C-alpha cells in the first residue's frame, strides 16, 4: 500500500490498495501514462506539427533516440571517468549528491531530522525488488548514469549509440513509486464538478498533454516560439524542473525559486505576486535560517520555517504533504472560465476551501484567514465584472461585424484551429486584422490582467490587484475599450451622414 | 453537465445578500449609476441565482 | 524625556519636555491618536462605506470584536499551550522572539554588539513602571500572547470572548514608548511650507488617515479592491509592517525587503528602483555578510554594512536614527504636486538636500553625493516638463469639451466624488467615457511614469529614469498623446467639412 | 608577454608580444586609450554638449580636476587618519580589502583556493618595476588612498588641490596591466564581418565613446536624462562598476547582480531573462552553497558551482577566462541591425557558435546544447521576421507621407541629428507628431520587444520569449499596427468620398 | 499660503542661471524649437521667477 | 562591406531546406496563408538566398 495515493487512482487502476505490489502499482501507473488515449505521444493534432531538435528532451518517450556518436560500449564506471571532461559538472553535481551516497542515507540516525531518507531509501529497495530489479538480500549500491541512463542496477556493459535514454517521469517512478504515484494521482483527483477543465486539469501530471493539446500550440509555424511553451509544461515527461538534474536536492525544490521559472508571467504571475507579499518576502529575508533539507512535513517546526512557501502551500491538503498540487485548487489561476465563478460557492469548493483554512491555519486564526480567503474570492468577482462589462461591449462588435477589419481583413488562424472571437490562438498568431484590437485588448484584459489580478488576491500582494497588476490595468482596458467604441460609433455616424449626402 | 451562468456582478450580489432577508436592500459591489453606487434588493437577486439554479438542474450538486 | 523625539511634538502635546514623564507623554501621544478629529476612526466618509471582513484587522481600534467562539476563560500559560495547537506557528515563533527571551536580553554583556537591548528593555520597564503596569522592583517577566492581546503584565484570567483585541500601535507604545512617539512625531515635523500635502504627511503616522480620506477608496464599490490599498496603509493603526508578527525581529525590518511590500508598484517603485541600483544590487551580493541584529547606528560599523538600505538612508537624521522618516522629504514621489517643484529651492527643502549630503557622505565625498542630488532634482524636473507639455494638450481639450465622449457618454463618478479632469478617481473607478483614454494616459503619465522616473532618480537606477520607467515611457505618452490630438483635429476638420456640405 | 591578451592586440599597439616590457605595453595600450581619436575625450559632437556636475566621475580624463577645498598636503597615512572621518566606510571597506593586506596576499600558501592572488601580486609588482614605480627589491607595501587617487607607490606628500585624481581604467592598469590589456583587446577582437557594429563594439572597452557618439545622447537638451545613460556606459573610463570600490572585490564581480543595473531593462532584460531562467534561479537558490572568491577557471570545480552565471558564461573563451567579453558574439543583443541576421549563418558565426557549445558543455551535452542554441537563433529570426512584416507597413505610410501628423507636425529632431523614421532619437526625443505613434510603435517593437525576445531566448527564460516579453507583446504591436493601418485607410477612403462630394 | 506656479522648464531654466550674470545664455534643458535647443538669456528667466515669487509674497520664505 | 539583405522569413526557410533536395518541401516558420502554412520548395529559397550571396560578392566570406 501506498499511505499517501488517494483511494481514486487505485480504483482507475482497477488495483487493490491492499495487495498490488510495488510492481503491479507501478505497471499499472506506466500503462496509464504511457497511454495515448491518456494523454502520451503527440496527441489529437500531431498531424500538424513535428518535433525540433530540442523535442527529444521535452518528450522523450516519443522523439528521443541516442546519439549516434560516440560509439562505445560502456560499465557503470565508465560513464563517470568520460563524462568528467566530456559533461564535467553533471559529474561533480552528480557525486555529491544524494543518488552518489546512498551510504550515507543509510547511515542517518534516527534522531536526524534527515532521517526520513533512510526509510525513502528502504522503500526504494523494496520496489526495486518487487520489480526483480534488486536481490532480496542485494543493497541498493547507488543511482549513477547507467541507472538513469539506461537501466536501474544494470550490472553489465550499455552501447552509447542504442541504450541510453533520458530518465522521463516513469524512470523516476521505477524507484520514487510514492512520488509518481502522487503525481498521476493528479489524474484522478481533479475532477472539476460541471467539467470546467478536462478531469486531471490544470495539473502537472498533464501539462504536456495540454501544450500539445492546445491549438495554436499545434497550428503556428513558429516552432521555436511554441517550444518555449513547451519548456513550461515538461512536468508531465520529466521529474527534473523542480528538484533539477544533477543534484536532485530535495531541498531545492521546497524553495519557491524552483516554480519560478513556469509559474511567473502575463497570465499567471505567481512568482511576482507571492514574491512581493509579506509572505514572500519573509521567505526571501528569512531563507539562510531555514533549514530546507527537512521534508516540508517537518518545515514549521524542525526546519525553523515561519512565512510559507508555494511547495509549503501548494502540496500540503489535510495535513499531509505529497507531489499532487490540484486537490485544493478552486479558481485554477483564470477567473473567467465558464463555470468557475459559479461555482465558487458550490459544497465542492467550499470543502477546498476548508482545506485551504487548515493551510493558513497552521499559522493565522481561522478567522483572519477565512475573512481573508472572503476578500480574493470577492475580489476576483469584482474584477471579474469589470471583464464582463468590457467583453460584452467587444463581443457584440464581434457578433454585428463591426471590429476593424473583421470583414475586410481578417484572414482565418492556421489549421486546424477554427475563426473565433477573441481566443487564445490570437495571442500567438496574427495577421492583418485578426485579431482586431480591440478584441486583443479584451481578451487580454481576461487573460492577463484579470489573471494577474486573482494571482495577487491569491497570494496576498495588494500592489498586485490594485495599482500595479489587476485593477489598474483593467481600468485602463476598460477606459480604451469604452474610448475606441466611443470614437468607432462617431466615425459610422460620419459614414451615415456621408452616405446620406450621397443618396442625394 | 454545464451550470447555467451567472454574471460575477450577480455572484457579488449573491454572496452580499447571504443571510439576508428577502426585503433588505445591499450595496452593488459593481455598478455605479448616476453618482451611486447601485442598491440591490435581496430577493431579486437569491430570486435571479436560484432560476439558474433550476435551469442548471443535476449539474448544481449543492452550496450556497 | 525622550532625547529622539523632536521639540515639535512636545509643543503639539502641550507638555514641557523638561517635565513630561512616560505616562503623561504616552497618554498625550494615545489621546491625539486617538481622536478622530487627528485621523482616527472611519474618517469624513465614513457614510459611504463600510468594514469588510478583514477591516477589522486592518482597523482594531474601529472594527475589532474578539471572536465569539471559542468560549475560555485563559490564564497566560494557557494562551500558549491552546494556540501550540491552533495556531502552532505562532507560538513557535513568540517562543523564540526576544518578546519571549527577556532574561537572555537581562544577561547581554557589554561587549554584545546586541547589548543595546539591554537598555532598552530597562527602558520599557521604566515606561511601564511610570504607567502604573509594573511594580518599581518588579522585572518584566515576558511580552507573551496575554500581554498584546489583552492586557500589558495582565496576572490572573482572561475570556476570549471579551478580552482579546488586536495589538494597535498604541499597543505596542505602552512598552515602545520611545519608537511610537518617535513614530507619531511625524504627525508633527512634516510640515510642507506651502501645504503642498497636509501636515503630517506623507507618514507612517497617518497613512491609514490618508488612505480612508481618498475619495475613491470611500466611494468605490469594490471593497475588496478597495482594501488593497488599505493592506499598504496599516502603519498607523499597527506596528507589524516592518519586523512582522510574531518574531517581531528588528533585523527584519532593517533589511529593505520589509518595505518593499509598500513601496513598490506602478506609482511608486522604490523596491524595483532600489534593489536595481548599485546600493541594492550591492546590499544582495552582501546580505550574508552583514549582521543585521546591530541597531542602524551601529549597521555601517559593526554590522559590516557597507551599501546603503531603506531604513538605514530613510530613518537616518542628523546622524541619529528613529522611527520617523519624514524629515529629509523634499519631494515626497510625485514630482507633479502643485508646490513641490517651486519649493525645490527653498531654503526648507535646501536644509533637507543638506540633511540628505550628510546621509550620503558617510560613505561618498560631498562634491559626489551633490553632483548626484543635483542631477536627481534636474532629472525629475525634466521629465515633470515633459509631462506638463503633454497634460497641457489634453487639459485644453477637456476645456474645450472635446475629448471623446466628454459631452455624450462621461458619467459622474459615485458619491462623495466631484466630476473633474484627470482626477485620481479615474485611476480605480471607471465608467462609459470617465475617464477618456487620452485624460487617463496623461494623468497615469504624471502618476505613473513621472513619479517612477523620480523614484528612479532619487535610488540610483539609471535604467530606471531613462529607457526603462520614467523618461522613456513619459516619451510614449507623450507621442501617442500628440498622435491622438492630431488624428481628433483631422477628424473634426472632416466633419466641418461634411457639416459644411450638409449646410448645402 | 601577457598570454591571455591577444595576437590582434599586439599587432593593434604594433608592439611584438614576445619582446614588449610592462612599461612598453602599459604606455602603448595607454597611448591607445587616451587617444581622442580611438574614443577619448568628448568625441565628435563634444560641440553639443557640455558636462554637468556628476560628469567628472563619469569621464575623469576629460573633465576630473581635483576639489577647491580642503587645502591639505597630506602624506600616505593622513589620507586614512582624515578620510575615518570624512568618508568613514571607505575608509573601513578599504582597509579589509585585499589593496589594503597585501600581507596576507604574500602569505598565502599553495594548497589555498586563492593561492592565484600571490602570483597575480608578484605580476603587479613587476609590472610597477618595469615602469619603474617599484624598486627591483622592493615590496609593494598596499594599494591605499594616495596609490589610486595621487600616483602608485608615492612616499612624499599629495596636494590635496592639485594631484588628486579619480583612478581611470589606466589607472588601475598601471598594476593590473592583465586584466586592463584583456580589457582594451576587446577593441581588436570585435571586428564584424561585414560593419555590422563600428570595430571593437558593443563592448566594454568603448561603452563610453558608444554613449557619447549616440546623437541623441549628445543633441537632446535633457541633460540628466542623458546621463542616465552615461551611468550604464562608464566601463570605459573606470573599472569598478562590477567590483566595486572600495572593496574591489573580485568575488563581487563573478557575481550576477554585478552585472545587473547595466543589463538590464526593455532593450535588454538580461539580469530579468536570465534570474527568471532555471540558471539563473538555480545560481539564487545556490549561491550561499557556492565559494565565489575562487576564479572564474576554478568557479566549477573547487567553487562548487553548477549553475551558469553572466561572468561565467561572458568571459570564457576556449577554456580560459578573461575581462575580454566580446569573442562569442554572434546576435549582439538587437537582431535587426543591418546584416547580424544574414550573419548568423556564416563561418564567423558558426566559429563563435562552436565556441558558445564549449560553455555550455561544461554541463550539458553539446547535443543538447547545440539543440537549444538552434532553438535560440530560429527564435529570433522567427521574432525578426513578425518585426519585419510589421516595420514593412509602417515604413511604406512614411514614404507614402500619411503618418499621423508627417506634413504639417513633425518638427526636426534637435541638432545635430537629421530627421528620419524610427530612429534611435525618437527613443529620448518628441516633439508634436515627431514621431508618429505607429512609428514609435513599431520602433519599440524592434529595439524593445524583439531584442527582449532574443535575449529571452539566450538566457534560456521561457516565458520571456512566449507571453511575457517578445512574441507576446511583438503580438500586440502588429495587431495595433494592421488596426491602425485599416482604421487610417478606412478614414482616408471617407475623406476621399467627403472630397468627391465637394467637386459637386 | 500658496506659491505661484512656476513651470519645471522655468525652474530649471532659473537653476541653469545659477551664479551667472544676467547677461550670460545657457541653453533650455527641456526645449527644442527649429532643431535646435531653445537658448535662455538668464536675466530673462530671473525677471520670470521673481515676479512670481513677488505673487506668492510670504508664502515664499527664502531660498534660491 | 555590406551584405545583401535577407529578410527573417527567407534566412528561417533557407536554414530549413539545410540538407535538402531542391525539390524537397518545408513548412514556412513565419507565413500563413489561407488559413494553412506556407509551403516553401527548397529549390526556390536556396536559388534566393544565393543570388544575394552573388550581390554580396567578397562580403560573404563563406558559411551557410
Ligand atoms: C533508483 C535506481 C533511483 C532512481 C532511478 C531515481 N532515484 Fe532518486 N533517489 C533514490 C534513492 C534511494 C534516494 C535516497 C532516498 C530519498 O528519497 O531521499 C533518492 C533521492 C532522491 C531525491 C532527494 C535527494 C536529497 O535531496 O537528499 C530526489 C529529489 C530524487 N531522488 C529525485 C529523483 C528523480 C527526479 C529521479 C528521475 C530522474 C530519480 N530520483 C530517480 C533512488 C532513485
Ligand atoms: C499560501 C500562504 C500560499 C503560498 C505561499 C503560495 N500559494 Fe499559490 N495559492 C494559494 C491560494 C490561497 C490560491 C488560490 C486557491 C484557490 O482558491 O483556487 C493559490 C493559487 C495558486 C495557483 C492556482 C491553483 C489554485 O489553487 O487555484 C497556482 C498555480 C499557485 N498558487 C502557485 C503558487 C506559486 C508558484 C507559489 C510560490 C511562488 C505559491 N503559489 C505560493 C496559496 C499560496
Ligand atoms: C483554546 C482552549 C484556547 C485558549 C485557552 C486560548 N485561545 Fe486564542 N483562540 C483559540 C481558537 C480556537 C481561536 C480561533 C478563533 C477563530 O475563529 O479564528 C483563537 C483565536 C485567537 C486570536 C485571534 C482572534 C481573531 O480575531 O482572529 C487571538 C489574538 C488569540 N486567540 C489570543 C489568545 C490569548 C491572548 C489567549 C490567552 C488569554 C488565548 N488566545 C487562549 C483557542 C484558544
Ligand atoms: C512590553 C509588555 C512590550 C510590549 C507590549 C511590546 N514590546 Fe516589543 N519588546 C519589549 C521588550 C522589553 C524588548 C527587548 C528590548 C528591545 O527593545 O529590544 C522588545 C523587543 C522588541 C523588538 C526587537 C526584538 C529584536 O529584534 O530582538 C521589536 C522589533 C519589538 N519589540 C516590537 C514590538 C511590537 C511591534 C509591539 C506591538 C505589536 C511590541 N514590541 C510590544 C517589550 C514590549
Ligand atoms: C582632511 C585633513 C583630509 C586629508 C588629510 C585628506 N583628505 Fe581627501 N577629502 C577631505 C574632504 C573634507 C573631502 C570632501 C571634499 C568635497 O567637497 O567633497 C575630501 C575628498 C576627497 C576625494 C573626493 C574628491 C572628489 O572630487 O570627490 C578624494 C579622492 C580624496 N579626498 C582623497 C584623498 C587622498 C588621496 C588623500 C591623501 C593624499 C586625502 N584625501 C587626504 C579631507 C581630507
Ligand atoms: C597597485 C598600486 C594597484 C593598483 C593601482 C590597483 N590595484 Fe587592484 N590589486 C593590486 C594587488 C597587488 C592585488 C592583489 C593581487 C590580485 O590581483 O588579487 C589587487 C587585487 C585586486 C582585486 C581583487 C581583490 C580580491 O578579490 O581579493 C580587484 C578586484 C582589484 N585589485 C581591482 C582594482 C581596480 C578596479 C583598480 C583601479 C580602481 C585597482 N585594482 C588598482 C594592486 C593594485
Ligand atoms: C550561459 C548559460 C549564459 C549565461 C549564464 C548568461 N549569458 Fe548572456 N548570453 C548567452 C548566450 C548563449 C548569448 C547569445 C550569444 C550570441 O550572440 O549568439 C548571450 C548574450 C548576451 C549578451 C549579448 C552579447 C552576445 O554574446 O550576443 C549580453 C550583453 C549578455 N548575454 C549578458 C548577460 C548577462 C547580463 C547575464 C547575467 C544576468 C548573462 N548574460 C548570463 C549565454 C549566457
Ligand atoms: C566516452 C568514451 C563516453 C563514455 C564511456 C560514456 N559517454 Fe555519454 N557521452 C559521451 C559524449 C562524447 C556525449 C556527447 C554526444 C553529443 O553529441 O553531445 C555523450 C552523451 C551522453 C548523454 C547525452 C545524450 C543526449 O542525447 O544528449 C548521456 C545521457 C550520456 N552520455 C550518458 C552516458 C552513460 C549513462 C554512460 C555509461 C553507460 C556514458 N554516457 C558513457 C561520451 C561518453
Amino acid at each position: 500500500d501506498i499511505s499517501t495515493v488517494p483511494d481514486e487512482t487505485y480504483d482507475a487502476l482497477k488495483l487493490d490498495r491492499g495487495k498490488a505490489t510495488p510492481k503491479e502499482t507501478y505497471e499499472a501507473l506506466v500503462k496509464r501514462y504511457k497511454d495515448p488515449a491518456h494523454g502520451a505521444g503527440k496527441g489529437t493534432m500531431g498531424d500538424y506539427w513535428e518535433p525540433i531538435a530540442i523535442s527529444i528532451y521535452m518528450d522523450p518517450n516519443t522523439f528521443y533516440k541516442p546519439p549516434v556518436s560516440p560509439k562505445e560500449v560502456a560499465e557503470r564506471k565508465d560513464c563517470v571517468e568520460c563524462h568528467s571532461d566530456e559533461t564535467p559538472v553533471w559529474v561533480r553535481a552528480w557525486k555529491r549528491s544524494t543518488h552518489a551516497n546512498l551510504d550515507k542515507i543509510r547511515n542517518l540516525k534516527s534522531d536526524d531530522p534527515l532521517y526520513y531518507k533512510k526509510g525513502k531509501l528502504e522503500e526504494v529497495e523494496n520496489n526495486l525488488r518487487s520489480m526483480g530489479k534488486l536481490g532480496e538480500k542485494e543493497t541498493l549500491k547507488e543511482v549513477g548514469c547507467i541507472d538513469c541512463h539506461v537501466d536501474v542496477n544494470k550490472k553489465d556493459k550499455a552501447d552509447h549509440t542504442k541504450d541510453i535514454r533520458m530518465p522521463t517521469a516513469d524512470t523516476c517512478g521505477t524507484c520514487h513509486l510514492r512520488e509518481f504515484a502522487e503525481r498521476e494521482s493528479e489524474r484522478d483527483t481533479m475532477v472539476w464538478p460541471n467539467g470546467q477543465w478536462p478531469a486531471g486539469r490544470p495539473s502537472h501530471a498533464l501539462d504536456y498533454t495540454a501544450n500539445i493539446e492546445t491549438t495554436v500550440w499545434a497550428a503556428m509555424p513558429q516552432r521555436e516560439v511554441a517550444e518555449g511553451c513547451t519548456m513550461c509544461h515538461t512536468n508531465q515527461n520529466k521529474c527534473d524542473n523542480c528538484h533539477t538534474r544533477h543534484e536532485f536536492s530535495a531541498a531545492e525544490s521546497r524553495k519557491p525559486e524552483a516554480c519560478a521559472t513556469c509559474h511567473s508571467g502575463v497570465d499567471h504571475n505567481n512568482w511576482e505576486a507571492y514574491t512581493m507579499s509579506k509572505h514572500g518576502k519573509l521567505a526571501e529575508m528569512n531563507r539562510d535560517k531555514w533549514n530546507w533539507e527537512v521534508r516540508l512535513k517537518d518545515a514549521f517546526s524542525k526546519g525553523g520555517q515561519n512565512a510559507p512557501t508555494c511547495a509549503a502551500c501548494h502540496m500540503e491538503y489535510e495535513g499531509e504533504y505529497t507531489h499532487n498540487i490540484t486537490r485544493k485548487t478552486r479558481w485554477a489561476n483564470y477567473p473567467f472560465v465558464p463555470g468557475i465563478a459559479e461555482n465558487i460557492t458550490s459544497d465542492w469548493s467550499e470543502a477546498r476551501l476548508d482545506s485551504w483554512v487548515l493551510t493558513c491555519t497552521q499559522c493565522h486564526s481561522e478567522r483572519f484567514a477565512r475573512s481573508y480567503l472572503d476578500l480574493m474570492d470577492k475580489g476576483t468577482l469584482e474584477g471579474l465584472a469589470k471583464y464582463q462589462e468590457a467583453n460584452a461591449i467587444v463581443h457584440k462588435m464581434y457578433e454585428d461585424g463591426t471590429l476593424t477589419g473583421q470583414k475586410t481583413n481578417r484572414p482565418n488562424p492556421p489549421e486546424p484551429e477554427k475563426p473565433g472571437f477573441g481566443i487564445f490562438t490570437q495571442l500567438f498568431w496574427s495577421k492583418g486584422n485578426n485579431p482586431a484590437s480591440l478584441e486583443l485588448k479584451v481578451l487580454e484584459m481576461a487573460e492577463n490582467n484579470l489573471a494577474k489580478m486573482h494571482v495577487g488576491l491569491a497570494h496576498v500582494n495588494p500592489g498586485g490587484w490594485t495599482y500595479t497588476e489587476g485593477w489598474g490595468p483593467m481600468n485602463r482596458a476598460y477606459v480604451e475599450i469604452q474610448d475606441e467604441y466611443t470614437k468607432m460609433q462617431e466615425l459610422s455616424a460620419l459614414q451615415a451622414r456621408v452616405n446620406k449626402l450621397e443618396g442625394k | 453537465s454545464s451550470l447555467a451562468p451567472i454574471s460575477a456582478k450577480d455572484m457579488l450580489d449573491y454572496l452580499a445578500c447571504k443571510d439576508k432577508k428577502p426585503t433588505d436592500v445591499v450595496k452593488s459591489h459593481t455598478e455605479v449609476e448616476n453618482g451611486k453606487i447601485v442598491r440591490v434588493k435581496c430577493g431579486d437577486i437569491v430570486a435571479l441565482v436560484q432560476k439558474a439554479r433550476e435551469q442548471s438542474g443535476d449539474a448544481w450538486q449543492g452550496g450556497y
